[PDB]
């Protein structure tokens, strides 16, 4: 009996092996095409951006703002209150380097594009209703339930920042 | 006079179907790694130099 | 008529069988198996093979004649001069 | 007119059932394509990626893509501009439209090379013989001034001028440049461009063969085991007398 | 206390059809293709469903969509090749499934035999509309030729062609409707297959000998499950070998070039499984004659049961009928080979001889020899 | 010679299923909504099939193709509105189908009641994916919200949301993938609908009184075929009035604008048939807790047979249970109304109260009142 | 690419090539396409009429 | 598929630059490897 059942036992092993492989193929086809990955997460960016300047970029179809900002602008951020927000968030808990700020380039009120280096806070200015924002973009004048989106970014080299 | 290998394999494992299934799946876990590694090594040994992973040396790390 | 309980009416028949575990899965597969296959092949060789041979002959000639046609005609140029 | 001359079967390094493609040949084949081919032929279905794991490393591919210039989407509150190019842009097309290409090539339209190998009979064997064998017309045939004789073309008249001769390029590898050498490399590169799953396809085939070898005898054994009871059955007939 | 598979309604059906189905014990491999056909269908369905998630049924992006599947979609190339190669396997099993009935006399099961004819026509339509989806040179022009074949209708003609095309020629609207029809028909074939099995169960399967098998019936669960599980393993072995070693062997180039309404390739031959009928068409100079021939061909299968004259089912015991059968098979091979060759003198005459021989053998020779064999047996 | 409808295999099933199965004589019009549902299913297939002959599932050409169908394609507008409005009629019949079971105790047929729950879940999936096909402003954001609400799953959520998307957003691959699912799913529903009938047929239909009707059964054909025909005529009347006079009352405008990814509309709301659930999740403060509530709810329908503790099947003779049933119906109406209103203090508290009232009614109040009613009758 | 005089099958000319140019010339605001404005806005043409008059 | 040239041809018809094939005004096969005559659906003027 042991011999015969061994044959059966071995056979199932083979059937199992292929089974898993086959399924992993069909499921993997639904994950994401190579082009999707190529177009996404590819957001290497130089650190040469001067202080206060805001060079516009594109990311997942969303315009993206990367700004180096002078120390006095960061002092102006301290003037604005992080407890005066619908979703409070401590300053350094938002930006890993206060002199660096990476944020989305679309306002949450009507999809309008804020004007860089403008507004009463020295941050962003939406002409659609004259809405004002700070360098950090804290929701101040608008229906936005929480603050402006903090995109996920990771520093790998001192000169590049991955954003994906 | 020693009891045959198959007889021991039967009484301890194959007699109970639940253990029979358990040994099958563990064998799959092990055989998958072994079979995959062996087949890959054979394929590479058939085509030394052609595969780009053997070419990385001539140009790498700048 | 569609259930094993009632299909036909047989009588005076006996059958003998052995368990799968009491017999070999490949008994006399060297002395008694091969010759039986040879009997099977030989018994039906002339009933099938020769016709397909005719097909092969028709296939070869065809191809040959097709190519033979594309060859230039020396009898169409001897007088062309 | 006359039946086209069938190319011969050449000993490619991947003709074997389990062989693969020499990836150094593909590297040099692409190098040929970058300037000699791209003048008027195009590869619509290839990007500067697909090469990271095949021939070139990440950084070298990015540097190579920087050497080209593409046209980008409309600048906000502006118009189109020119972008350097990243590892998601397909290879530049030589002409905006087919009609413009025909005008610059005496009315002939250079086909896209992405699927040329699988498109023509003989595959790379046909291309190799085509690239070579640019002989003069035999006695008794004339050709338009902008056409060239080629016995492997189905009409024997082709608007392609001989594109490859010796010393046209200089490989960085140091391999001498020879018409036969360049033809071999570019044909290999084209065979890849029409089948980049070649190596993977054959690896899976190898595993399939070994798995079947183990399985088929096993399953047949189980079938014989279960059926033995029927194959050995013996019958007897014992009427009342 | 009694078994639970004899009470639950959903288990009664499975018990009847699968587990406790009385089946003859001496059935050979020929009786396996039936199961394989369904298995292949189940494969195609799933394979196609995954291809539909990335296919654009438009005349301007269909070809580019496939190129994107095979170069960017994870394991897209294998899925596409499995679908293409699995279609040829379908026909191979289907032709062998029909040949068995012709040889062993299974056509005597009128109901089941007629349902099969319908299933064949439905599958033929599914494969034709699938082959036009890629939108290659052969795809575009093959549809044009086959669709212009309805102009032979006496008085309607053009109306049907323009109606099917949704226009004055073949263009995007034709592609879209074909995509939908391609998607739906396979599921209709599944329903027809259940009707096929339905009428079959009332009588049971026919043994190779042709004698009643009621004395030697056995259950299906332990024996034919493993026997049909071994056949499916062989079927997969053949299919995987074709896909993983010769992905493009049973196909044809010029399907990898974009369709051009202006340019036309010379040979423009259709798919191999639609070649024997193609030669029959070209053999008759008239258009109406050819279309009638094509139809009369399939109709013969329906008339075969009426042409039977012997007093036996199987041809195993009738060697003269066997020889005629194999000659008919060789004639079909010649028809297929001719379909693959250009129009020329030797091929044209050979095709005409093959076509007339085909029809005459079925309509004349088979009944005559059957009566002759009845005479030598003193029936 | 006996009738052929009792001998032909295909005719036996038709005779059993339609012509001659005994039915209670007293079943009211509530028992007519089951046949209508299938009819609507049939209607929803054909119309959608024709729409599929012209629709292009791509992020860019999807909206354009719909406009092309409405204006250029012959009778395209009427087909689209029949499809759109038939969906709403399907859900109205579906809710009435479920309501009848809860009131008259049909849930006691466990096997049949459980299959029904699956049909409902499948139906909702088909409807949700179909609403994405127009690719309007509401479709894009409706899918975005109802999909991002799987990131709450303990550890696999984020992994199983990008996989559904085919990417890190909602784009064309989602659209094509949903298109295939939209096509295929309804046919599975059709197959399941045959299991529903099958399990029903082995016991017989219920009657309003709740007493077995073996004493007064009637052949289905003459009486109920005409009765169901009358119901179908009335159903068509309602559908044509909706489409031919006020096609867009039940839809939500702003779906006629191209989907803008970087523009969130002020007021996102699901379709009218899904609103009741939306308010049940928007009320729970925890994101994961809201998903657990939307699911625990739908499944209490599966738990109804367990909570049943009355000694009478039908609520006709249970006046207090009737009051609760209408109260629960009113609660569902409140949930629907709140679903369509913006977030604010009054609606939020009303929604919270309605949710708790909904659940506590099904769980505690109904069993307790049934026990009291049993005590009253001195069982 | 040359310019035709225009035929029946042609659609109405686009005022601007891209949305960016439209907004640039309209002080950032993008004028919506009117092909479905009536069935898009709440209130139908009642909204449009009062919008223009007020 | 090469476009015949306007006011061309050795017989006042058409001239094909691709291979020098000549066609008459009626498109009949007069010179060139073209298998059939020029395909026009309707000779309506
Ligand atoms: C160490 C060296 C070992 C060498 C072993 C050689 C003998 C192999 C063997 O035992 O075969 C059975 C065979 C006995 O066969 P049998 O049972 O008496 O007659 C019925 C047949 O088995 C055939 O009938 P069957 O019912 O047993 O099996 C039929 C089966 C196919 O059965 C097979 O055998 C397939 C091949 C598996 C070989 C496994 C060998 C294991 C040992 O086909 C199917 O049922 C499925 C058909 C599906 C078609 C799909 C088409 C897709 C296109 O052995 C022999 O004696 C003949 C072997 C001939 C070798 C000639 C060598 C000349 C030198
Ligand atoms: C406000 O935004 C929102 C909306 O608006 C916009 C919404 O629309 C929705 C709603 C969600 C909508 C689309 C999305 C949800 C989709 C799903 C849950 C389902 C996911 C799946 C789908 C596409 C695939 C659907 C699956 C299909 C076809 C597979 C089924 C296939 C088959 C043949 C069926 C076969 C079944 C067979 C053999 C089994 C046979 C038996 C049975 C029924 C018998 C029952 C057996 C049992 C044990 C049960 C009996 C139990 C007993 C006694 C115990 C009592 C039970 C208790 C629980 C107490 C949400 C959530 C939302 O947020
Ligand atoms: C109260 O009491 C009651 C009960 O309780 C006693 C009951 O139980 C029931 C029964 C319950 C019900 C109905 C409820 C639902 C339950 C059911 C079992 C049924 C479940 C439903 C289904 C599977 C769905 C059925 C089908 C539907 C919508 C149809 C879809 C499928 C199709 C075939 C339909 C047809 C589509 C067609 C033809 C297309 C239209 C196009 C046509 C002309 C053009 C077509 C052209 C072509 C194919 C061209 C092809 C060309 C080709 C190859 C080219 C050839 C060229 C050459 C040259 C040869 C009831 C009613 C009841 O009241
Ligand atoms: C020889 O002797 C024999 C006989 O004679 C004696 C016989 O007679 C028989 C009899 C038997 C036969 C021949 C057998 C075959 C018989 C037949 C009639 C043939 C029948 C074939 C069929 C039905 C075909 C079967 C296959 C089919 C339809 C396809 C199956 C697959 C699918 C539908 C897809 C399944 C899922 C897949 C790949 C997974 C991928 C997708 C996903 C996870 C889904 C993604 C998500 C979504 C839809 C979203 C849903 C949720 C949404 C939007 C939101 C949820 C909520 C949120 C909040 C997010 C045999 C065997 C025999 O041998
Ligand atoms: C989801 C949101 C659903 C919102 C819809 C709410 C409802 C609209 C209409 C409700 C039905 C109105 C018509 C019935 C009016 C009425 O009260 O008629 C009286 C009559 C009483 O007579 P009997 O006691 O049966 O005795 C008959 C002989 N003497 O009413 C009935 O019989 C009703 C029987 C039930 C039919 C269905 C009633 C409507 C149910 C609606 C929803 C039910 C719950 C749905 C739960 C699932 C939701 C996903
Ligand atoms: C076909 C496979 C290739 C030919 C191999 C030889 C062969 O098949 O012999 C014919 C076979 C004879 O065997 P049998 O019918 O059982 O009776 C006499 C011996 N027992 O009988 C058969 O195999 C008949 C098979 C008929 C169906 C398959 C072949 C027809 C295909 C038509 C296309
Ligand atoms: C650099 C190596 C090279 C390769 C490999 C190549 N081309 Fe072409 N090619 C053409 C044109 C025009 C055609 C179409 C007819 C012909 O060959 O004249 C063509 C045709 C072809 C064909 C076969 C056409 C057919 O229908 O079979 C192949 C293969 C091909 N090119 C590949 C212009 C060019 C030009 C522009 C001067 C260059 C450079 C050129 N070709 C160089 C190359
Ligand atoms: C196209 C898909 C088809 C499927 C899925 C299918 C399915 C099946 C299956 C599973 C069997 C049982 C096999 C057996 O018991 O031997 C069978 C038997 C049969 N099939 Fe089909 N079949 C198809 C096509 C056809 C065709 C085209 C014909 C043409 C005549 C046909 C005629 C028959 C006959 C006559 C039988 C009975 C054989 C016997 O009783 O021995 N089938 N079919
Ligand atoms: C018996 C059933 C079927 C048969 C015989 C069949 C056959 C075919 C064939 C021969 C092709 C062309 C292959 C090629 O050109 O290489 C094709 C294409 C296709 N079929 Fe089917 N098919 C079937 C079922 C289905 C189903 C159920 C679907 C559901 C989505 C489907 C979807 C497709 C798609 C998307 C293509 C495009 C192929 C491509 O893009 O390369 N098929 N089919
Ligand atoms: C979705 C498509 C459905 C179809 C086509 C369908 C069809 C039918 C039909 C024709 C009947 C018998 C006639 C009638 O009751 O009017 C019936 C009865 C029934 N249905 Fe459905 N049904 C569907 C969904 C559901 C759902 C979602 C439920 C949920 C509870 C359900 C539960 C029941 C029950 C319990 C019965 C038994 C009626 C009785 O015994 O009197 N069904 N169904
Ligand atoms: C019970 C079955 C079905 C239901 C409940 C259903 C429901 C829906 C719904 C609600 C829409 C949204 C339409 C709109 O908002 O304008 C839709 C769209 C659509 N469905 Fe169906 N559907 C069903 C069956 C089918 C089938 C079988 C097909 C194709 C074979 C199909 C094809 C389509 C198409 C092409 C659209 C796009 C129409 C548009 O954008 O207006 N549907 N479906
Ligand atoms: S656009 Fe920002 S508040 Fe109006
Ligand atoms: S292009 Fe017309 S004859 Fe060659």
């Amino acid at each position: 009996k042991g011999f015969s059942y061994l044959v059966t036992g071995v056979t199932t092993v083979g059937v199992a092996y292929a089974a898993k492989n086959a399924v992993t193929q069909f499921v993997s086809s639904m994950s994401a095409s190579a082009d999707v990955l190529a177009l996404a997460k590819i957001e290497i960016k130089l650190s040469d951006i001067p202080e206060g300047k805001n060079m516009a970029f594109k990311w997942r179809g969303k315009p993206l703002f990367v700004r180096h900002r002078t120390q006095k602008e960061i002092e102006q951020e301290a003037a604005v209150e992080l407890s005066q927000l619908r979703d409070p968030q401590h300053d350094l808990d938002r930006v890993k380097k206060p002199e660096w700020v990476i944020l989305i380039g679309v306002c949450t009120h009507l999809g309008c594009v804020p004007i860089a280096n403008a507004g009463d806070f020295g941050g962003y200015y939406c002409p659609c209703h004259g809405s004002h924002y700070d360098a950090s973009g804290r929701i101040r004048l608008g229906p936005a339930p929480l603050n402006l989106e903090v995109p996920t970014y990771e520093f790998t080299s001192d000169d590049m920042v991955i954003v994906g | 006079a020693a009891a045959t290998l198959t007889s021991k394999l039967y009484s301890l494992l194959f007699r109970r179907t639940s253990t029979f299934a358990l040994t099958i799946i563990v064998g799959v876990m092990f055989f998958e790694r072994a079979f995959d590694q062996g087949a890959d090594a054979i394929y590479d040994h058939i085509n030394e130099g052609k595969l780009w992973k053997h070419i990385k040396h001539k140009y790498e790390n700048k | 008529g569609r259930e094993f309980g009632n299909l036909t009416r047989m009588r005076h028949v006996i059958s003998y069988s052995l368990s799968p575990f009491e017999q070999r899965a490949y008994p006399h597969v060297f002395t008694k198996g091969i010759p039986n296959v040879l009997r099977r092949i030989r018994e039906s060789f002339f009933r099938v093979v020769p016709q397909f041979v005719v097909f092969y002959l028709i296939y070869t000639w065809g191809t040959e004649e097709f190519e033979r046609s594309k060859r230039k005609n020396p009898a169409a140029y001897e007088n062309d001069k | 007119s006359d039946l086209e001359l069938h190319p011969p079967s050449y000993p490619w390094s991947h003709r074997g059932l389990l062989s693969s493609l020499d990836h150094t040949s593909i590297r040099r084949g692409f190098q040929v394509y970058k300037q000699v081919c791209a003048s008027c032929h195009s590869m619509d279905f290839v990007a500067y990626r697909h090469l990271v794991g095949v021939c070139y490393t990440e950084d070298e591919a990015k540097e190579l893509a920087a050497e080209v210039e593409v046209q980008d989407g409309p600048n906000e509150d502006g118009e189109m501009f020119m972008r350097p190019g990243k590892l998601f842009d397909y290879f530049p097309k030589p002409y905006p439209n087919s009609e413009a290409a025909r005008a610059a090539n005496n009315g002939a339209l250079p086909p896209d090379l992405s699927y040329i190998v699988r498109a023509r009979h003989g595959g790379e064997d046909y291309v190799f013989s085509l690239l070579t064998g640019y002989c003069e017309p035999p006695t008794g045939v004339s050709l338009r001034e902008g056409l060239y004789f080629n016995p492997y073309f189905p009409g024997q008249a082709i608007a392609m001028a001989p594109p490859i001769y010796t010393d046209v390029l200089e490989f960085d590898d140091g391999t001498p440049a020879t018409m036969s050498q360049i033809a071999k490399d570019v044909c290999t590169f084209l065979r890849w461009a029409s089948e980049p799953e070649h190596d993977h396809r054959k690896r899976m085939g190898l595993k399939m063969l070994m798995m079947m070898a183990l399985l088929v005898p096993l399953v047949y054994t189980i079938k014989r085991h279960k059926w033995s009871v029927l194959k050995s059955r013996k019958l007897a007939y014992r009427p009342p007398k | 206390m009694t078994p639970m598979r004899k009470t639950n309604p959903l288990m009664k059906l499975i018990n009847h059809s699968f587990i406790d189905l009385p089946t003859p014990s001496n059935i050979s491999a020929w009786w396996n293709f039936g199961s394989l056909l369904g298995a292949c269908l189940i494969l195609q369905i799933t394979t196609g469903l995954f291809l539909a998630m990335h296919y654009s049924p438009d005349a301007s992006t269909a070809f580019s969509s496939i190129a994107h599947i095979t170069r960017d979609v994870n394991y897209g190339w294998i899925i596409r090749y499995l679908h293409a190669n699995g279609a040829s396997m379908f026909f191979i099993c289907l032709f062998l499934h029909i040949g068995r009935g012709l040889y062993y006399g299974s056509f005597l099961y009128s109901e089941t035999w007629n349902i099969g004819i319908i299933l064949l026509l439905a599958t033929m339509a599914t494969a034709f509309m699938g082959y036009v989806l890629p939108w290659g040179q052969m795809s575009f022009w093959g549809a044009t030729v086959i669709t212009n074949l309805l102009s032979a209708i006496p008085y309607i003609g053009t109306d049907l062609v323009q109606w099917i095309w949704g226009g004055y020629s073949v263009d995007s609207p034709t592609l879209t409707r074909f995509f939908t029809f391609h998607f739906i028909l396979p599921f209709i074939i599944a329903a027809l297959a259940t009707l096929h099995l339905l009428f079959l169960h009332e009588t049971g399967s026919n043994n190779p000998l042709g004698i009643t098998s009621h004395s030697d019936k056995i259950t299906f669960h332990p024996y034919y499950t493993i026997k049909d599980a071994l056949g499916l393993l062989l079927f997969l072995l053949s299919l995987m070998t074709l896909t993983l070693f010769s992905p493009d062997l049973l196909g044809d180039p010029d399907n990898y070039t974009l369709a051009n309404p202006l340019n036309t390739p010379p040979h423009i031959k259709p798919e191999w499984y639609f070649l024997f009928a193609y030669t029959i068409l070209r053999s008759v100079p008239n258009k109406l004659g050819g279309v009638l021939a094509l139809l009369l061909s399939i109709l013969i299968l329906a008339m075969i049961p009426i042409l039977h004259m012997s007093k036996q089912q199987s041809m195993m015991f009738r060697p003269l009928s066997q020889s005629l059968y194999w000659l008919l098979a060789a004639d079909l091979l010649i028809l297929t080979w001719i379909g693959g060759q250009p129009v020329s003198y030797p091929f044209t005459i050979i095709g005409q001889v093959a076509s007339v021989l085909y029809f005459t053998t079925i309509l004349i020779l088979m009944p005559t020899i059957s009566l002759i064999e009845n005479k030598m047996l003193k029936w």
